[PDB]
């Protein structure tokens, strides 16, 4: 597993590959890691599938009954609600999960929340089995404010090195864009991706 | 055990095989694995054989009550989270790895569903011993938009596969066919390519072979 | 003897006095509302009376935002209607999280009405003093009204009115139902069934509005969203260009 | 908070009666008449479908309700009681009955299990009765078809043909006149539709009346084709223009 | 609170009486008289059976004769759900029994367990009693035929005749009447049938309106064999007597 | 008949609940207080009975704060206050526990108006007999709210409850007409000094202590704090000058 | 009226009046008088204590809570003992877990939230007792008077229980002379005898009837009894 | 360490030509130790015949189960229960005990009383039904059971041929099996009558 979030200029764009492994065998080779727990604020999944997706539909449970009442939740909010189920938990749970979503007021922000299950707020985010490989890329390659463009192809450059070294990662890139325009879905095939 | 799961353009089929193994022994030749949890959603099961049964009857009781309360049509989705959270539960102890496939108001779907509660979705999907057996067929002649005779070929030599090629399965080929528009068709027994042959001698003991000690009548009625 | 009137057990005749007194505290605020269905829209649109000057008038409503696709309009005291709003949420969101799909209007009635029959039921708990009116666009359904009150009962409508004036914008509706032969307000946009729902309004309760008098609702597919202030000046200029 | 009311709120009179038993009887036989007749090769149950309003739809409210495939149910009374009361029957019989035998109770079970909530509803802490009468009609395959009366005080009778509601003794007297153990299942749905018409007041159609029948078993209903053994539901309601149909022959 | 509608079930009147087991009892007095007769040679169980019509199914209609064990049953006066409330946990009780000691459940045992549940809603719990007047009809290899009766109380006692139900009165003063300690089986179903027609508030003693039971050690068998009459053997056994 | 103001959750004939109303008698009997909504904050302003000169002075708070951006004040049973501010301090925490943010006022309002709605639903609780305003800063902008022992609340510009509650609600009015563009904080705390000098002639034989506390966004950072020292004594010369 | 509406504490009346809770404020002024008054150094609590017979001993009115911490009742004493426990419980949980003395404005507020609970719930019953709580903390000396409505008030000095008027008056015209008593034990406690013995009517204070009890700045919290208040009489 | 194979024994069930049988060991065992010659593992209710192999304590608990079970079932219904809904019954009653399960392998053999048609059916421990056609084996020397029964069973015998290929097909599994043999039992059942035989055999 290959995941990353990265806040830009105009929002933040989520990262990941579809590969579920159990073992040697790739179970799927077309998984969608990238989750929605509302509107505009996605999660990046990594560890257990199931721990990771029971996660997510709690969380997706508890942000919609919070629109229901309060309105539009923030991207810290989630984060929070993430970061409360990983944390007392965590004897039960081995799930990575990077909470990214887009506000008006505050744009685009990312939140990772590793296996203890604390929170950070980072510019940029990655983690996942193949994340250990692009530790030094993605240092040396991140700048904040940059375009839609620039973002795709840093994230694009990142998990193609990510699943070259990372036998647990493969399959397709996924993408999803978070703007003040919408969301939007982006995919990059092996043809492309690992020829860069 | 080895079972599939294949969409077409206007709807999606599961097969099995028939095999049922307590270890390396064949316990029944015949068994069917394709369940139902409501007239057009069907199931598919692997692993713990009485877990698959009970997980798959316990869901579909309360998908027959959850439609009549609804007054609607049971949803392959509403099957799905049922299933995921009663297996995430119990941590994976209840051994049901499931191929569940459906027609609904939405649609045609196909899912996978494993012992720890992780769901997957795809166009063709199989389980079980002979899984890797079947998945390279698959793999080899998928195409997109398949017609209805085209799935069901394509099913029934991933089962093949996973007959000739893996121990933990054999004997016939079970399909069924779930289109959009129709009601759901069970074909029992859809392909025997594994009959035996003759005896070459016949076993019929003569009467009075068997040395008897006591013999008495039951007494049945009340 | 004279505690069948106290608590919900049964009168000689055979009534609940407890259930009969919880529908006359549905037209303690003296507020009239009514729902009509369009060709691929639901609107509901309900009187807005704030007496007291020192009141927000942002903050004085009896329409809720139940789910997505949901929307509901009380007629009762509003403590009571805030107790079946949040009621409504919770099982509305639990049911998308054990079911997978999005609740139906007509399902969530039942769930409210069968809560209702309980209270009528057992002994502890009173009746709440509401009649709900949901509303959404189903995507089996279509167009949905479905209304519920102290009793537990619950029915779809192809249009209905709720208040102290309630027959005579139930009547208005009955007539134009027999004259235009169809169960639907045949237009396309819901701005103009929105019109519509107003100016049946007007006919029947022989009052005209100002944008601050009226509070609407509406639902489209996969949304139900209230009205502002200016969205209603908007719809009351239009209806205003006609007589 | 916490139900205080742990005592029971029907109690014994002087005179040996059960108050609030009585008054729910009062409150059935102010509801709308409903009616069974048991056939040869079926059951039939018939009520009217008294819609409140003109707006109102009455097709998104069914006063006859299937409990199992092969068994479906009718009330005269309180609406709401009967809906609640449907959800617990039809639950009873898969958490009682289906999920442990594997397969649908008799129609005697299922009105037993029905009249045991019932009962309950009359001796436990803090809760009135229901107020309704129910007229159960079911097919097994060891006692064929029954007909069954379930009421307030949780106490069922099996009848060849019966009614409750409004003109309950003008309808029972109707039926007693016409019935005969050799009666065909459309000969029952001619009865029906003939006692039901004393009843209703105003318009008499397939709009305004709800009818269903337990009789054959239906395979175009069943949903999938394949089990041999598998030959789809018994209970079947009437659509309104197969009402209507039989109207004319009326 | 909630003091103000407690009925309080379960309180002594200023003479030392229980007002629900009183108005119970009396409840019971208005249902269709039940008769147990015990024999030499068996027991016999018949009941009257209360309101009847023309449309009434007779062939499926259980009222009043239940049955508990293959050796004992019951007959009923009173509220019929009540009735099998209690007749349920009756037939539970005594499969526990065979559970643990592989043997039948002695008749006392099953009659003073059901009577100590009636006692229960008696002394505590802030219920109302069952409404029901049980005849226990059973046999053991220990006392042979036996004969029982409980009330609301969760009184029992052991009878040789005994009647439940409307005019306990006067069939109890037939039946001691015409009651002696070398009965046959077939004396006391005809017995039986006279005091019901003699106590009987409608106008003649039909099939239709009759429950018949008779709890018999069949001699061509040696096992006692329970035989709940159906409508045509009731009907048969009528015209025999000379009831018609 | 009669009898339905006995019991808490019973509807009476004309479908009121009389119990509730009580409460609110109760409220009416009490200490006047207001809440004041401006441009950026809310100011809370109360009467403080002195019963005798053995009272310390500015000792008896009556004002509370819930998490530190909510300020309560409320009027009639000062113990049933107390214990609802109890359960808004828990049910503040509890939101921040899960959602990270502060609990917004409109959705502390709420969370006030559910629990006080409940009380009216069981014979077994009692009224709450306080009606309290309440309010502060959040995400956006000020709220200002006042609770009802119903459980009703509404958003208000200017809100009053307690003995003087008429003469409280007519200075409030006049201050919304003259002021349609949003009265400052500064002005708010001047202002609500004088309302509760001239609500006092309901009260003007017994002498009283001010008590005012706000929370403003540009004065207080959106926090909730009391009114201390010089801008204290500013207020009640404001209002000593124009009681006459 | 009055008895339609007093047969428990859950039912307002048509006034808004509590009676259950007014009729256990009535078992206050059945009860003996007690006095409280402070100073800015020492706080001192002067009870009466009530004897049944002459045969009978002097019940005792005071209680301590904590080594800074003490207050006196009047009118149920098992009700006191309640409350008093739990007041000792709740200065034990602050001196464990947070190395703090609990504030004496803090623990009126534990009592009247305690007190409250009996008044909103049905089978509940009011408490029967009125408590004059004196300590010293971090701000100087206190004096607080509970009341079973719930009610704490905060004050210089006050008189609960029969007659307490009396002293009420007394102390509330000494308001200028006793809260200037710094730095004197002795002077403070006179001060709340002369006015004890303004709610006197039918015998005098004596030696086995007087109970004094004092807490200050370098004094912990120690109750008088007997021989320990002759130099007061 | 095995429960299942701590007391040892065996039950084989097959079908015939409008009959069914059901066979079963005598031996009750406590490991290497015989202990008795007596311990019979078919049992009936009604028409339903139910044989129970493993663990002696929960052959013995379960026959005084559904023995608790069929006896409630009859007085509610008001007749004898079908070996198609007895099987259910079973299934259900050892899922039940998913986590704490009965060391057991029952065999439900039976003639349904409307339709006459013969019925056989296989359990594991936790109530998977295995409905075989032709027939069903459990015990401790299963494998040879197996292997006897694919070998000597063909379809269509009748009742005295099926006692014949069933009791050959017992013997010989149980003389290869030390936890086995000790006296055997065969049942012959039909639609009318059904028979009890005492079969002579090794006692070794
Ligand atoms: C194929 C699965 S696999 C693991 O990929 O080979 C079949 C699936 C199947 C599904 C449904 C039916 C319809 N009822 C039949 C078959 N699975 C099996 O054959 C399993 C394989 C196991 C997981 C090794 N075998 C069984 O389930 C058998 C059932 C027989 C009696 C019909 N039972 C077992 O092996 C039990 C396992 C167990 C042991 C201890 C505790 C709990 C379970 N053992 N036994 N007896």
């Amino acid at each position: 597993t290959s995941i990353m979030a990265v806040t830009f200029k105009d929002g933040v764009i989520l990262g990941a590959d579809s590969r579920t492994t159990t073992g040697a065998y790739i179970a799927n080779r077309v998984t969608d890691k990238l989750t929605r727990v509302h509107d505009k604020i996605w999660c990046c999944r990594s560890g257990s599938a199931a721990d990771t997706q029971a996660i997510a539909d709690i969380v997706q449970y508890h942000l919609e009954l919070y629109t229901s009442q309060y309105g539009t939740p923030s991207t810290e909010t989630a984060a929070s609600v993430f970061k409360e189920l990983c944390y007392e938990n965590k004897d039960n749970l081995t799930a990575g999960i990077i909470v990214a979503g887009y506000d008006d007021k505050n744009k685009g922000e990312v939140y990772t929340i590793p296996l203890g299950g604390s929170v950070h707020k980072l510019p940029y985010a990655i983690a996942g089995s193949g994340s250990t490989f692009i530790y030094g890329y993605c240092d040396k390659n991140f700048r904040e404010n940059m375009s839609k463009e620039e973002t795709v192809d840093f994230i694009k450059h990142s998990l193609s090195q990510a699943i070259k070294w990372d036998g647990s990662s493969g399959g397709v890139i996924r993408m999803v864009v978070l703007t003040a325009a919408g969301v939007e879905r982006l995919i990059f095939y092996p043809d492309e991706y690992e020829q860069l | 055990t080895t079972i599939v799961g294949v969409k077409f353009n206007n709807g999606v089929v599961i097969a099995a095989d028939t095999r049922s193994t307590q270890g390396p022994i064949v316990a029944d030749k015949n068994c069917a694995k394709l369940h139902r949890i409501s007239p057009k959603i069907w199931c598919a099961g692997a692993g713990t054989a009485a877990d698959t049964e009970a997980v798959t009857q316990l869901i579909g009781s309360n998908i027959e009550l959850h439609s009549l309360y609804t007054s609607r049509e049971p949803r392959v989705v509403s099957a799905l989270q049922m299933l995921k959270q009663h297996l995430f539960k119990y941590q994976g102890h209840i051994g049901a790895y499931l191929i569940v496939a459906g027609v609904d108001p939405t649609g045609s779907h196909l899912f996978s569903i494993h012992a720890h509660g992780s769901t997957d979705v795809g166009y063709y999907l199989s389980l079980g011993s002979g899984s890797l057996a079947a998945m390279a067929v698959l793999e080899s002649h998928w195409k997109q938009d398949l017609t209805k005779e085209e799935a069901i070929k394509l099913a029934s030599d991933a089962i093949q596969a996973g007959i000739w090629n893996d121990l933990g399965s054999g004997s016939n080929v079970d399909v069924c066919v779930m289109e959009i528009g129709k009601d759901a068709e069970y074909l029992r027994n859809y392909l025997t390519p594994n009959v035996r042959e003759e005896k070459q001698k016949s076993y019929k003991f003569p009467r009075g072979t068997t040395a008897v000690l006591k013999e008495s009548i039951v007494n049945i009625c009340d | 003897a004279g505690y069948d009137r106290h608590i919900t057990i049964f009168s000689p005749e055979g009534r609940l006095y407890q259930v009969e007194y919880a529908f006359k505290a549905t037209n303690q605020t003296n507020i009239n509302s009514l729902a009509v269905r369009g060709k691929d829209c639901t609107v509901v649109i309900s009187q807005k009376k704030v007496p007291d000057k020192l009141l927000d008038p942002t903050t004085v409503s009896y329409i809720f935002c139940i789910s997505r696709t949901i929307g509901m309009v009380v007629n009762g005291p509003i403590p009571d209607a805030r107790n079946a709003a949040l009621r409504a949420k919770a099982e509305a969101a639990e049911f998308r999280y054990k079911y997978g799909y999005d609740m139906p209007c007509d399902v969530l009635a039942k769930r409210m009405a069968n809560l209702s029959q309980i209270y009528t039921q057992r002994a502890y708990m009173r009746p709440l003093g509401v009649i709900l009116t949901f509303v959404s666009v189903d995507e089996e359904l279509g167009p949905s009204i479905y209304k519920t009150d102290p009793a537990g009962y619950y029915v779809g409508y192809k249009a209905t009115a709720t208040g102290p004036k309630q027959q005579e914008i139930t009547t208005n509706l009955e007539n134009h139902f027999k004259k235009s032969k169809i169960d639907h307000i045949n237009e396309e946009s819901w701005e103009k069934v929105v019109e519509f729902a107003i100016t049946h309004m007007i006919d029947a309760l022989g009052t005209e509005f100002s944008k601050n008098d009226l509070e609407v609702g509406v639902a489209t597919k996969d949304k139900f969203f209230t009205l502002s202030a200016e969205n209603i000046e908007e719809r009351l200029v239009a209806i205003a260009e006609q007589d | 908070m916490t139900d205080r009311y742990s005592f029971s709120l029907t109690t014994f009179s002087p005179s040996g009666k059960l108050g609030q038993i009585d008054y729910a009887l009062t409150a059935v036989k102010q509801g709308v008449t409903s009616l069974g007749i048991k056939a040869t090769n079926g059951v039939v149950i018939a009520t009217e479908k008294k819609s409140s309003s003109p707006l109102a739809m009455s097709e998104t409210l069914s006063k006859v309700s299937l409990l199992t495939p092969d068994i479906g149910a009718v009330y005269s009374g309180m609406g709401p009681d009967y809906r609640v009361l449907v959800d617990k029957s039809r639950k009873v019989a898969h958490t009682s009955y289906k999920r442990i035998y594997g397969e649908y109770p008799p129609t005697k079970l299922l009105v037993s299990e029905v009249a045991k909530i019932m009962q309950e509803a009359t001796q436990s802490g803090g809760v009135r009765p229901f107020g309704v009468s129910l007229l159960i009609a079911g097919h097994d395959e060891f006692n064929g078809f029954s007909l069954y009366q379930v009421d307030p005080s949780g106490s069922y009778f099996p009848w060849k043909a019966t009614a409750i509601g409004k003109g309950s003794v003008a309808a029972k007297t109707f039926l007693e006149k016409r019935w005969n153990d050799e009666l065909e299942l459309e000969d029952a749905i001619h009865i029906a539709l003939l006692t039901l018409k004393e009843s209703v007041e105003g318009e008499f159609n397939g709009d305004t009346i709800e009818l269903a029948i337990i009789g054959d078993e239906n395979p175009d209903l069943l949903g999938y084709t394949g089990i041999p053994t598998d030959k789809g539901p018994r209970f079947r309601k009437l659509t309104s223009q197969e009402i209507n149909d039989r109207l004319e022959a009326l | 609170g909630s003091r103000r509608y407690d009925s309080r079930t379960t309180i002594f009147s200023p003479e030392g009486r229980l007002y629900q087991v009183e108005y119970a009892l009396e409840s019971i007095s208005h249902a269709g008289t039940a008769i147990g007769i015990m024999a030499s040679d068996g027991i016999v169980l018949a009941a009257e059976r209360k309101v009847t019509s023309t449309l009434l199914e007779q062939d499926t209609s259980t009222e009043k004769l239940y049955k508990l064990n293959d050796k004992i049953a019951v007959a009923v006066a009173g509220l019929t759900a009540d009735a099998e409330i209690l007749i349920n946990t009756a037939r539970i009780h005594a499969q526990n029994y065979l559970k643990t000691y592989n043997e039948d459940i002695p008749v006392e045992i099953l009659v003073r367990r059901l009577s100590d549940i009636k006692q229960g809603y008696t002394q505590h719990g802030g219920l109302r009693p069952f409404g029901v007047s049980f005849i226990y009809a059973g046999y053991d290899d220990r006392y042979g035929y036996q004969l029982y009766t409980s009330n609301p109380s969760g009184n029992y006692t052991g009878w040789k005749a005994i009647s439940v139900g409307a005019n306990t009165s006067a069939a109890q003063t037939l039946l001691q009447m015409d009651y002696k300690d070398d009965m046959k089986v077939d004396d006391a179903i005809e017995l039986a049938l006279k005091t019901l027609s003699k106590t009987t508030d409608s106008s003649a003693l039909t099939y239709d309106r009759l429950e018949f039971a008779t709890i018999r050690k069949g001699a061509n068998d040696g096992e006692v064999y329970q035989k709940i009459f159906k409508p045509q053997e009731i009907k048969d056994i009528l015209v025999k007597t000379g009831i018609t | 008949g009669t009898g339905y103001d006995l019991s808490n959750s019973v509807f009476s004939p004309d479908g009121r609940n009389f119990q509730v109303e009580y409460a609110v008698k109760a409220v009416e009997n009490g200490t006047t207080s207001i809440g004041i909504k401006c441009n950026d904050g809310v100011v809370f302003a109360v009467e403080k009975l002195i019963t005798s000169k053995l009272l310390v002075p500015q000792k008896n708070v009556k004002i509370q704060v819930v998490d530190r951006h909510i300020g309560c004040v409320y009027s009639g049973l000062i113990p049933d206050g107390r214990h609802l501010v109890n359960r808004g301090r828990e049910e503040a925490a509890s939101f921040k526990k899960l959602y990270k943010t502060p609990i917004p006022i409109p959705a502390f309002a709420d969370r006030l108006g559910q629990y006080v709605q409940a009380h009216t639903l069981y014979n077994s609780v009692r009224p709450f007999g306080v009606s309290t305003i309440f309010g502060g800063v959040d995400k956006n902008g000020a709220h200002l709210y006042m609770l009802e022992p119903s459980g009703s609340y509404w958003g208000y510009k200017g809100a009053a409850t307690g003995k003087g509650r008429q003469s409280a609600k007519a200075e409030l009015e006049k201050l919304v007409d003259h002021h349609p563009e949003g009265l400052s904080a500064r002005e708010a705390v001047k202002q609500a000094a004088k309302i509760i000098y001239l609500a006092h002639e309901d009260n003007k034989e017994k002498d009283f202590e001010l008590e005012i506390s706000w929370c403003s966004l540009s004065e207080t950072n959106g926090l909730h704090k009391f009114v201390k020292g010089d801008l204290l004594q500013e207020a009640i010369d404001f209002a000593q000058k124009e009681i006459n | 009226f009055r008895n339609n509406y007093d047969g428990d504490t859950v039912t307002f009346s048509p006034t808004g009046r509590l009676f259950q809770v007014e009729y256990a404020l009535e078992a206050i002024k059945q009860g003996s008088v007690t006095v409280g008054l402070r100073s800015n150094t020492h706080a001192v609590l002067v009870a009466l204590k009530r004897n049944a017979d002459e045969l009978s001993s002097y019940q005792k009115k005071i209680i301590k809570c904590d080594e800074h911490m003490g207050l006196s009742l009047a009118g149920l004493a098992p009700d006191a003992r309640v409350l008093s426990n739990y007041l000792r419980q709740q200065c034990n949980y602050s001196s464990l877990v947070f190395n703090r003395k609990l504030a004496v404005e803090r623990a009126g507020h534990l009592l009247c939230d305690k007190a409250q609970k009996n008044t909103q719930s049905y089978g509940g019953r009011p408490y029967g007792v009125g408590l004059l709580i004196i300590g010293y903390d971090k701000s100087g000396a206190h004096l607080l008077e509970f009341q079973p409505s719930g009610n704490v008030t905060e004050l210089y000095g006050t008189a609960i229980g029969a007659r307490s008027q009396g002293a009420k008056t007394y102390l509330e015209r000494t308001l200028d002379t006793f809260i200037k008593i710094d730095g004197n034990p002795d002077e403070l406690i006179k001060a709340g005898v002369e006015a004890i013995s303004q709610s006197l009517r039918d015998e005098s204070l004596t030696v086995d009837n007087l109970s004094i009890a004092i807490v200050g700045k370098d004094t912990p919290f120690t109750i008088y009894d007997g021989e320990a208040v002759a130099k007061y009489i | 360490s095995d429960p299942s194979s701590i007391n040892g024994g065996i039950v084989v069930a097959m079908t015939g030509k409008d009959c069914v049988a059901i066979a079963c060991d005598l031996r009750l065992g406590s490991q290497s130790l015989g202990v008795s010659n007596k311990f019979e593992k078919i049992f009936h209710y009604g028409h339903v015949f139910l044989g129970i192999t493993g663990l002696a304590t929960d052959v013995t608990t379960l026959n005084e189960m559904f023995r608790y079970k069929t006896n409630l079932y009859k007085l509610k219904e008001e007749r004898a229960i079908e070996p198609e809904t007895f099987t259910q019954l079973v299934s259900s009653s050892l899922y039940e005990r998913r986590f704490g399960p009965y060391f057991v392998g029952p065999v439900v053999a039976g003639i349904n009383s409307k339709s006459g048609k013969p019925f056989i059916a296989g359990f594991d421990l936790i109530g998977c039904i295995d409905e075989a056609k032709d027939f069903i084996v459990s015990g401790t020397a299963s494998d040879q059971l197996f292997g006897m029964c694919e070998s000597l069973y063909e379809p269509n015998l009748e009742p005295e041929d099926l006692f014949e290929t069933i009791s050959q097909a017992l013997l010989n599994a149980a003389d290869r099996d030390a936890l086995s043999g000790w006296g055997a039992v065969v049942y012959i059942i039909k639609k009318d009558e059904v028979v009890k035989r005492y079969l002579k055999m090794r006692q070794d």
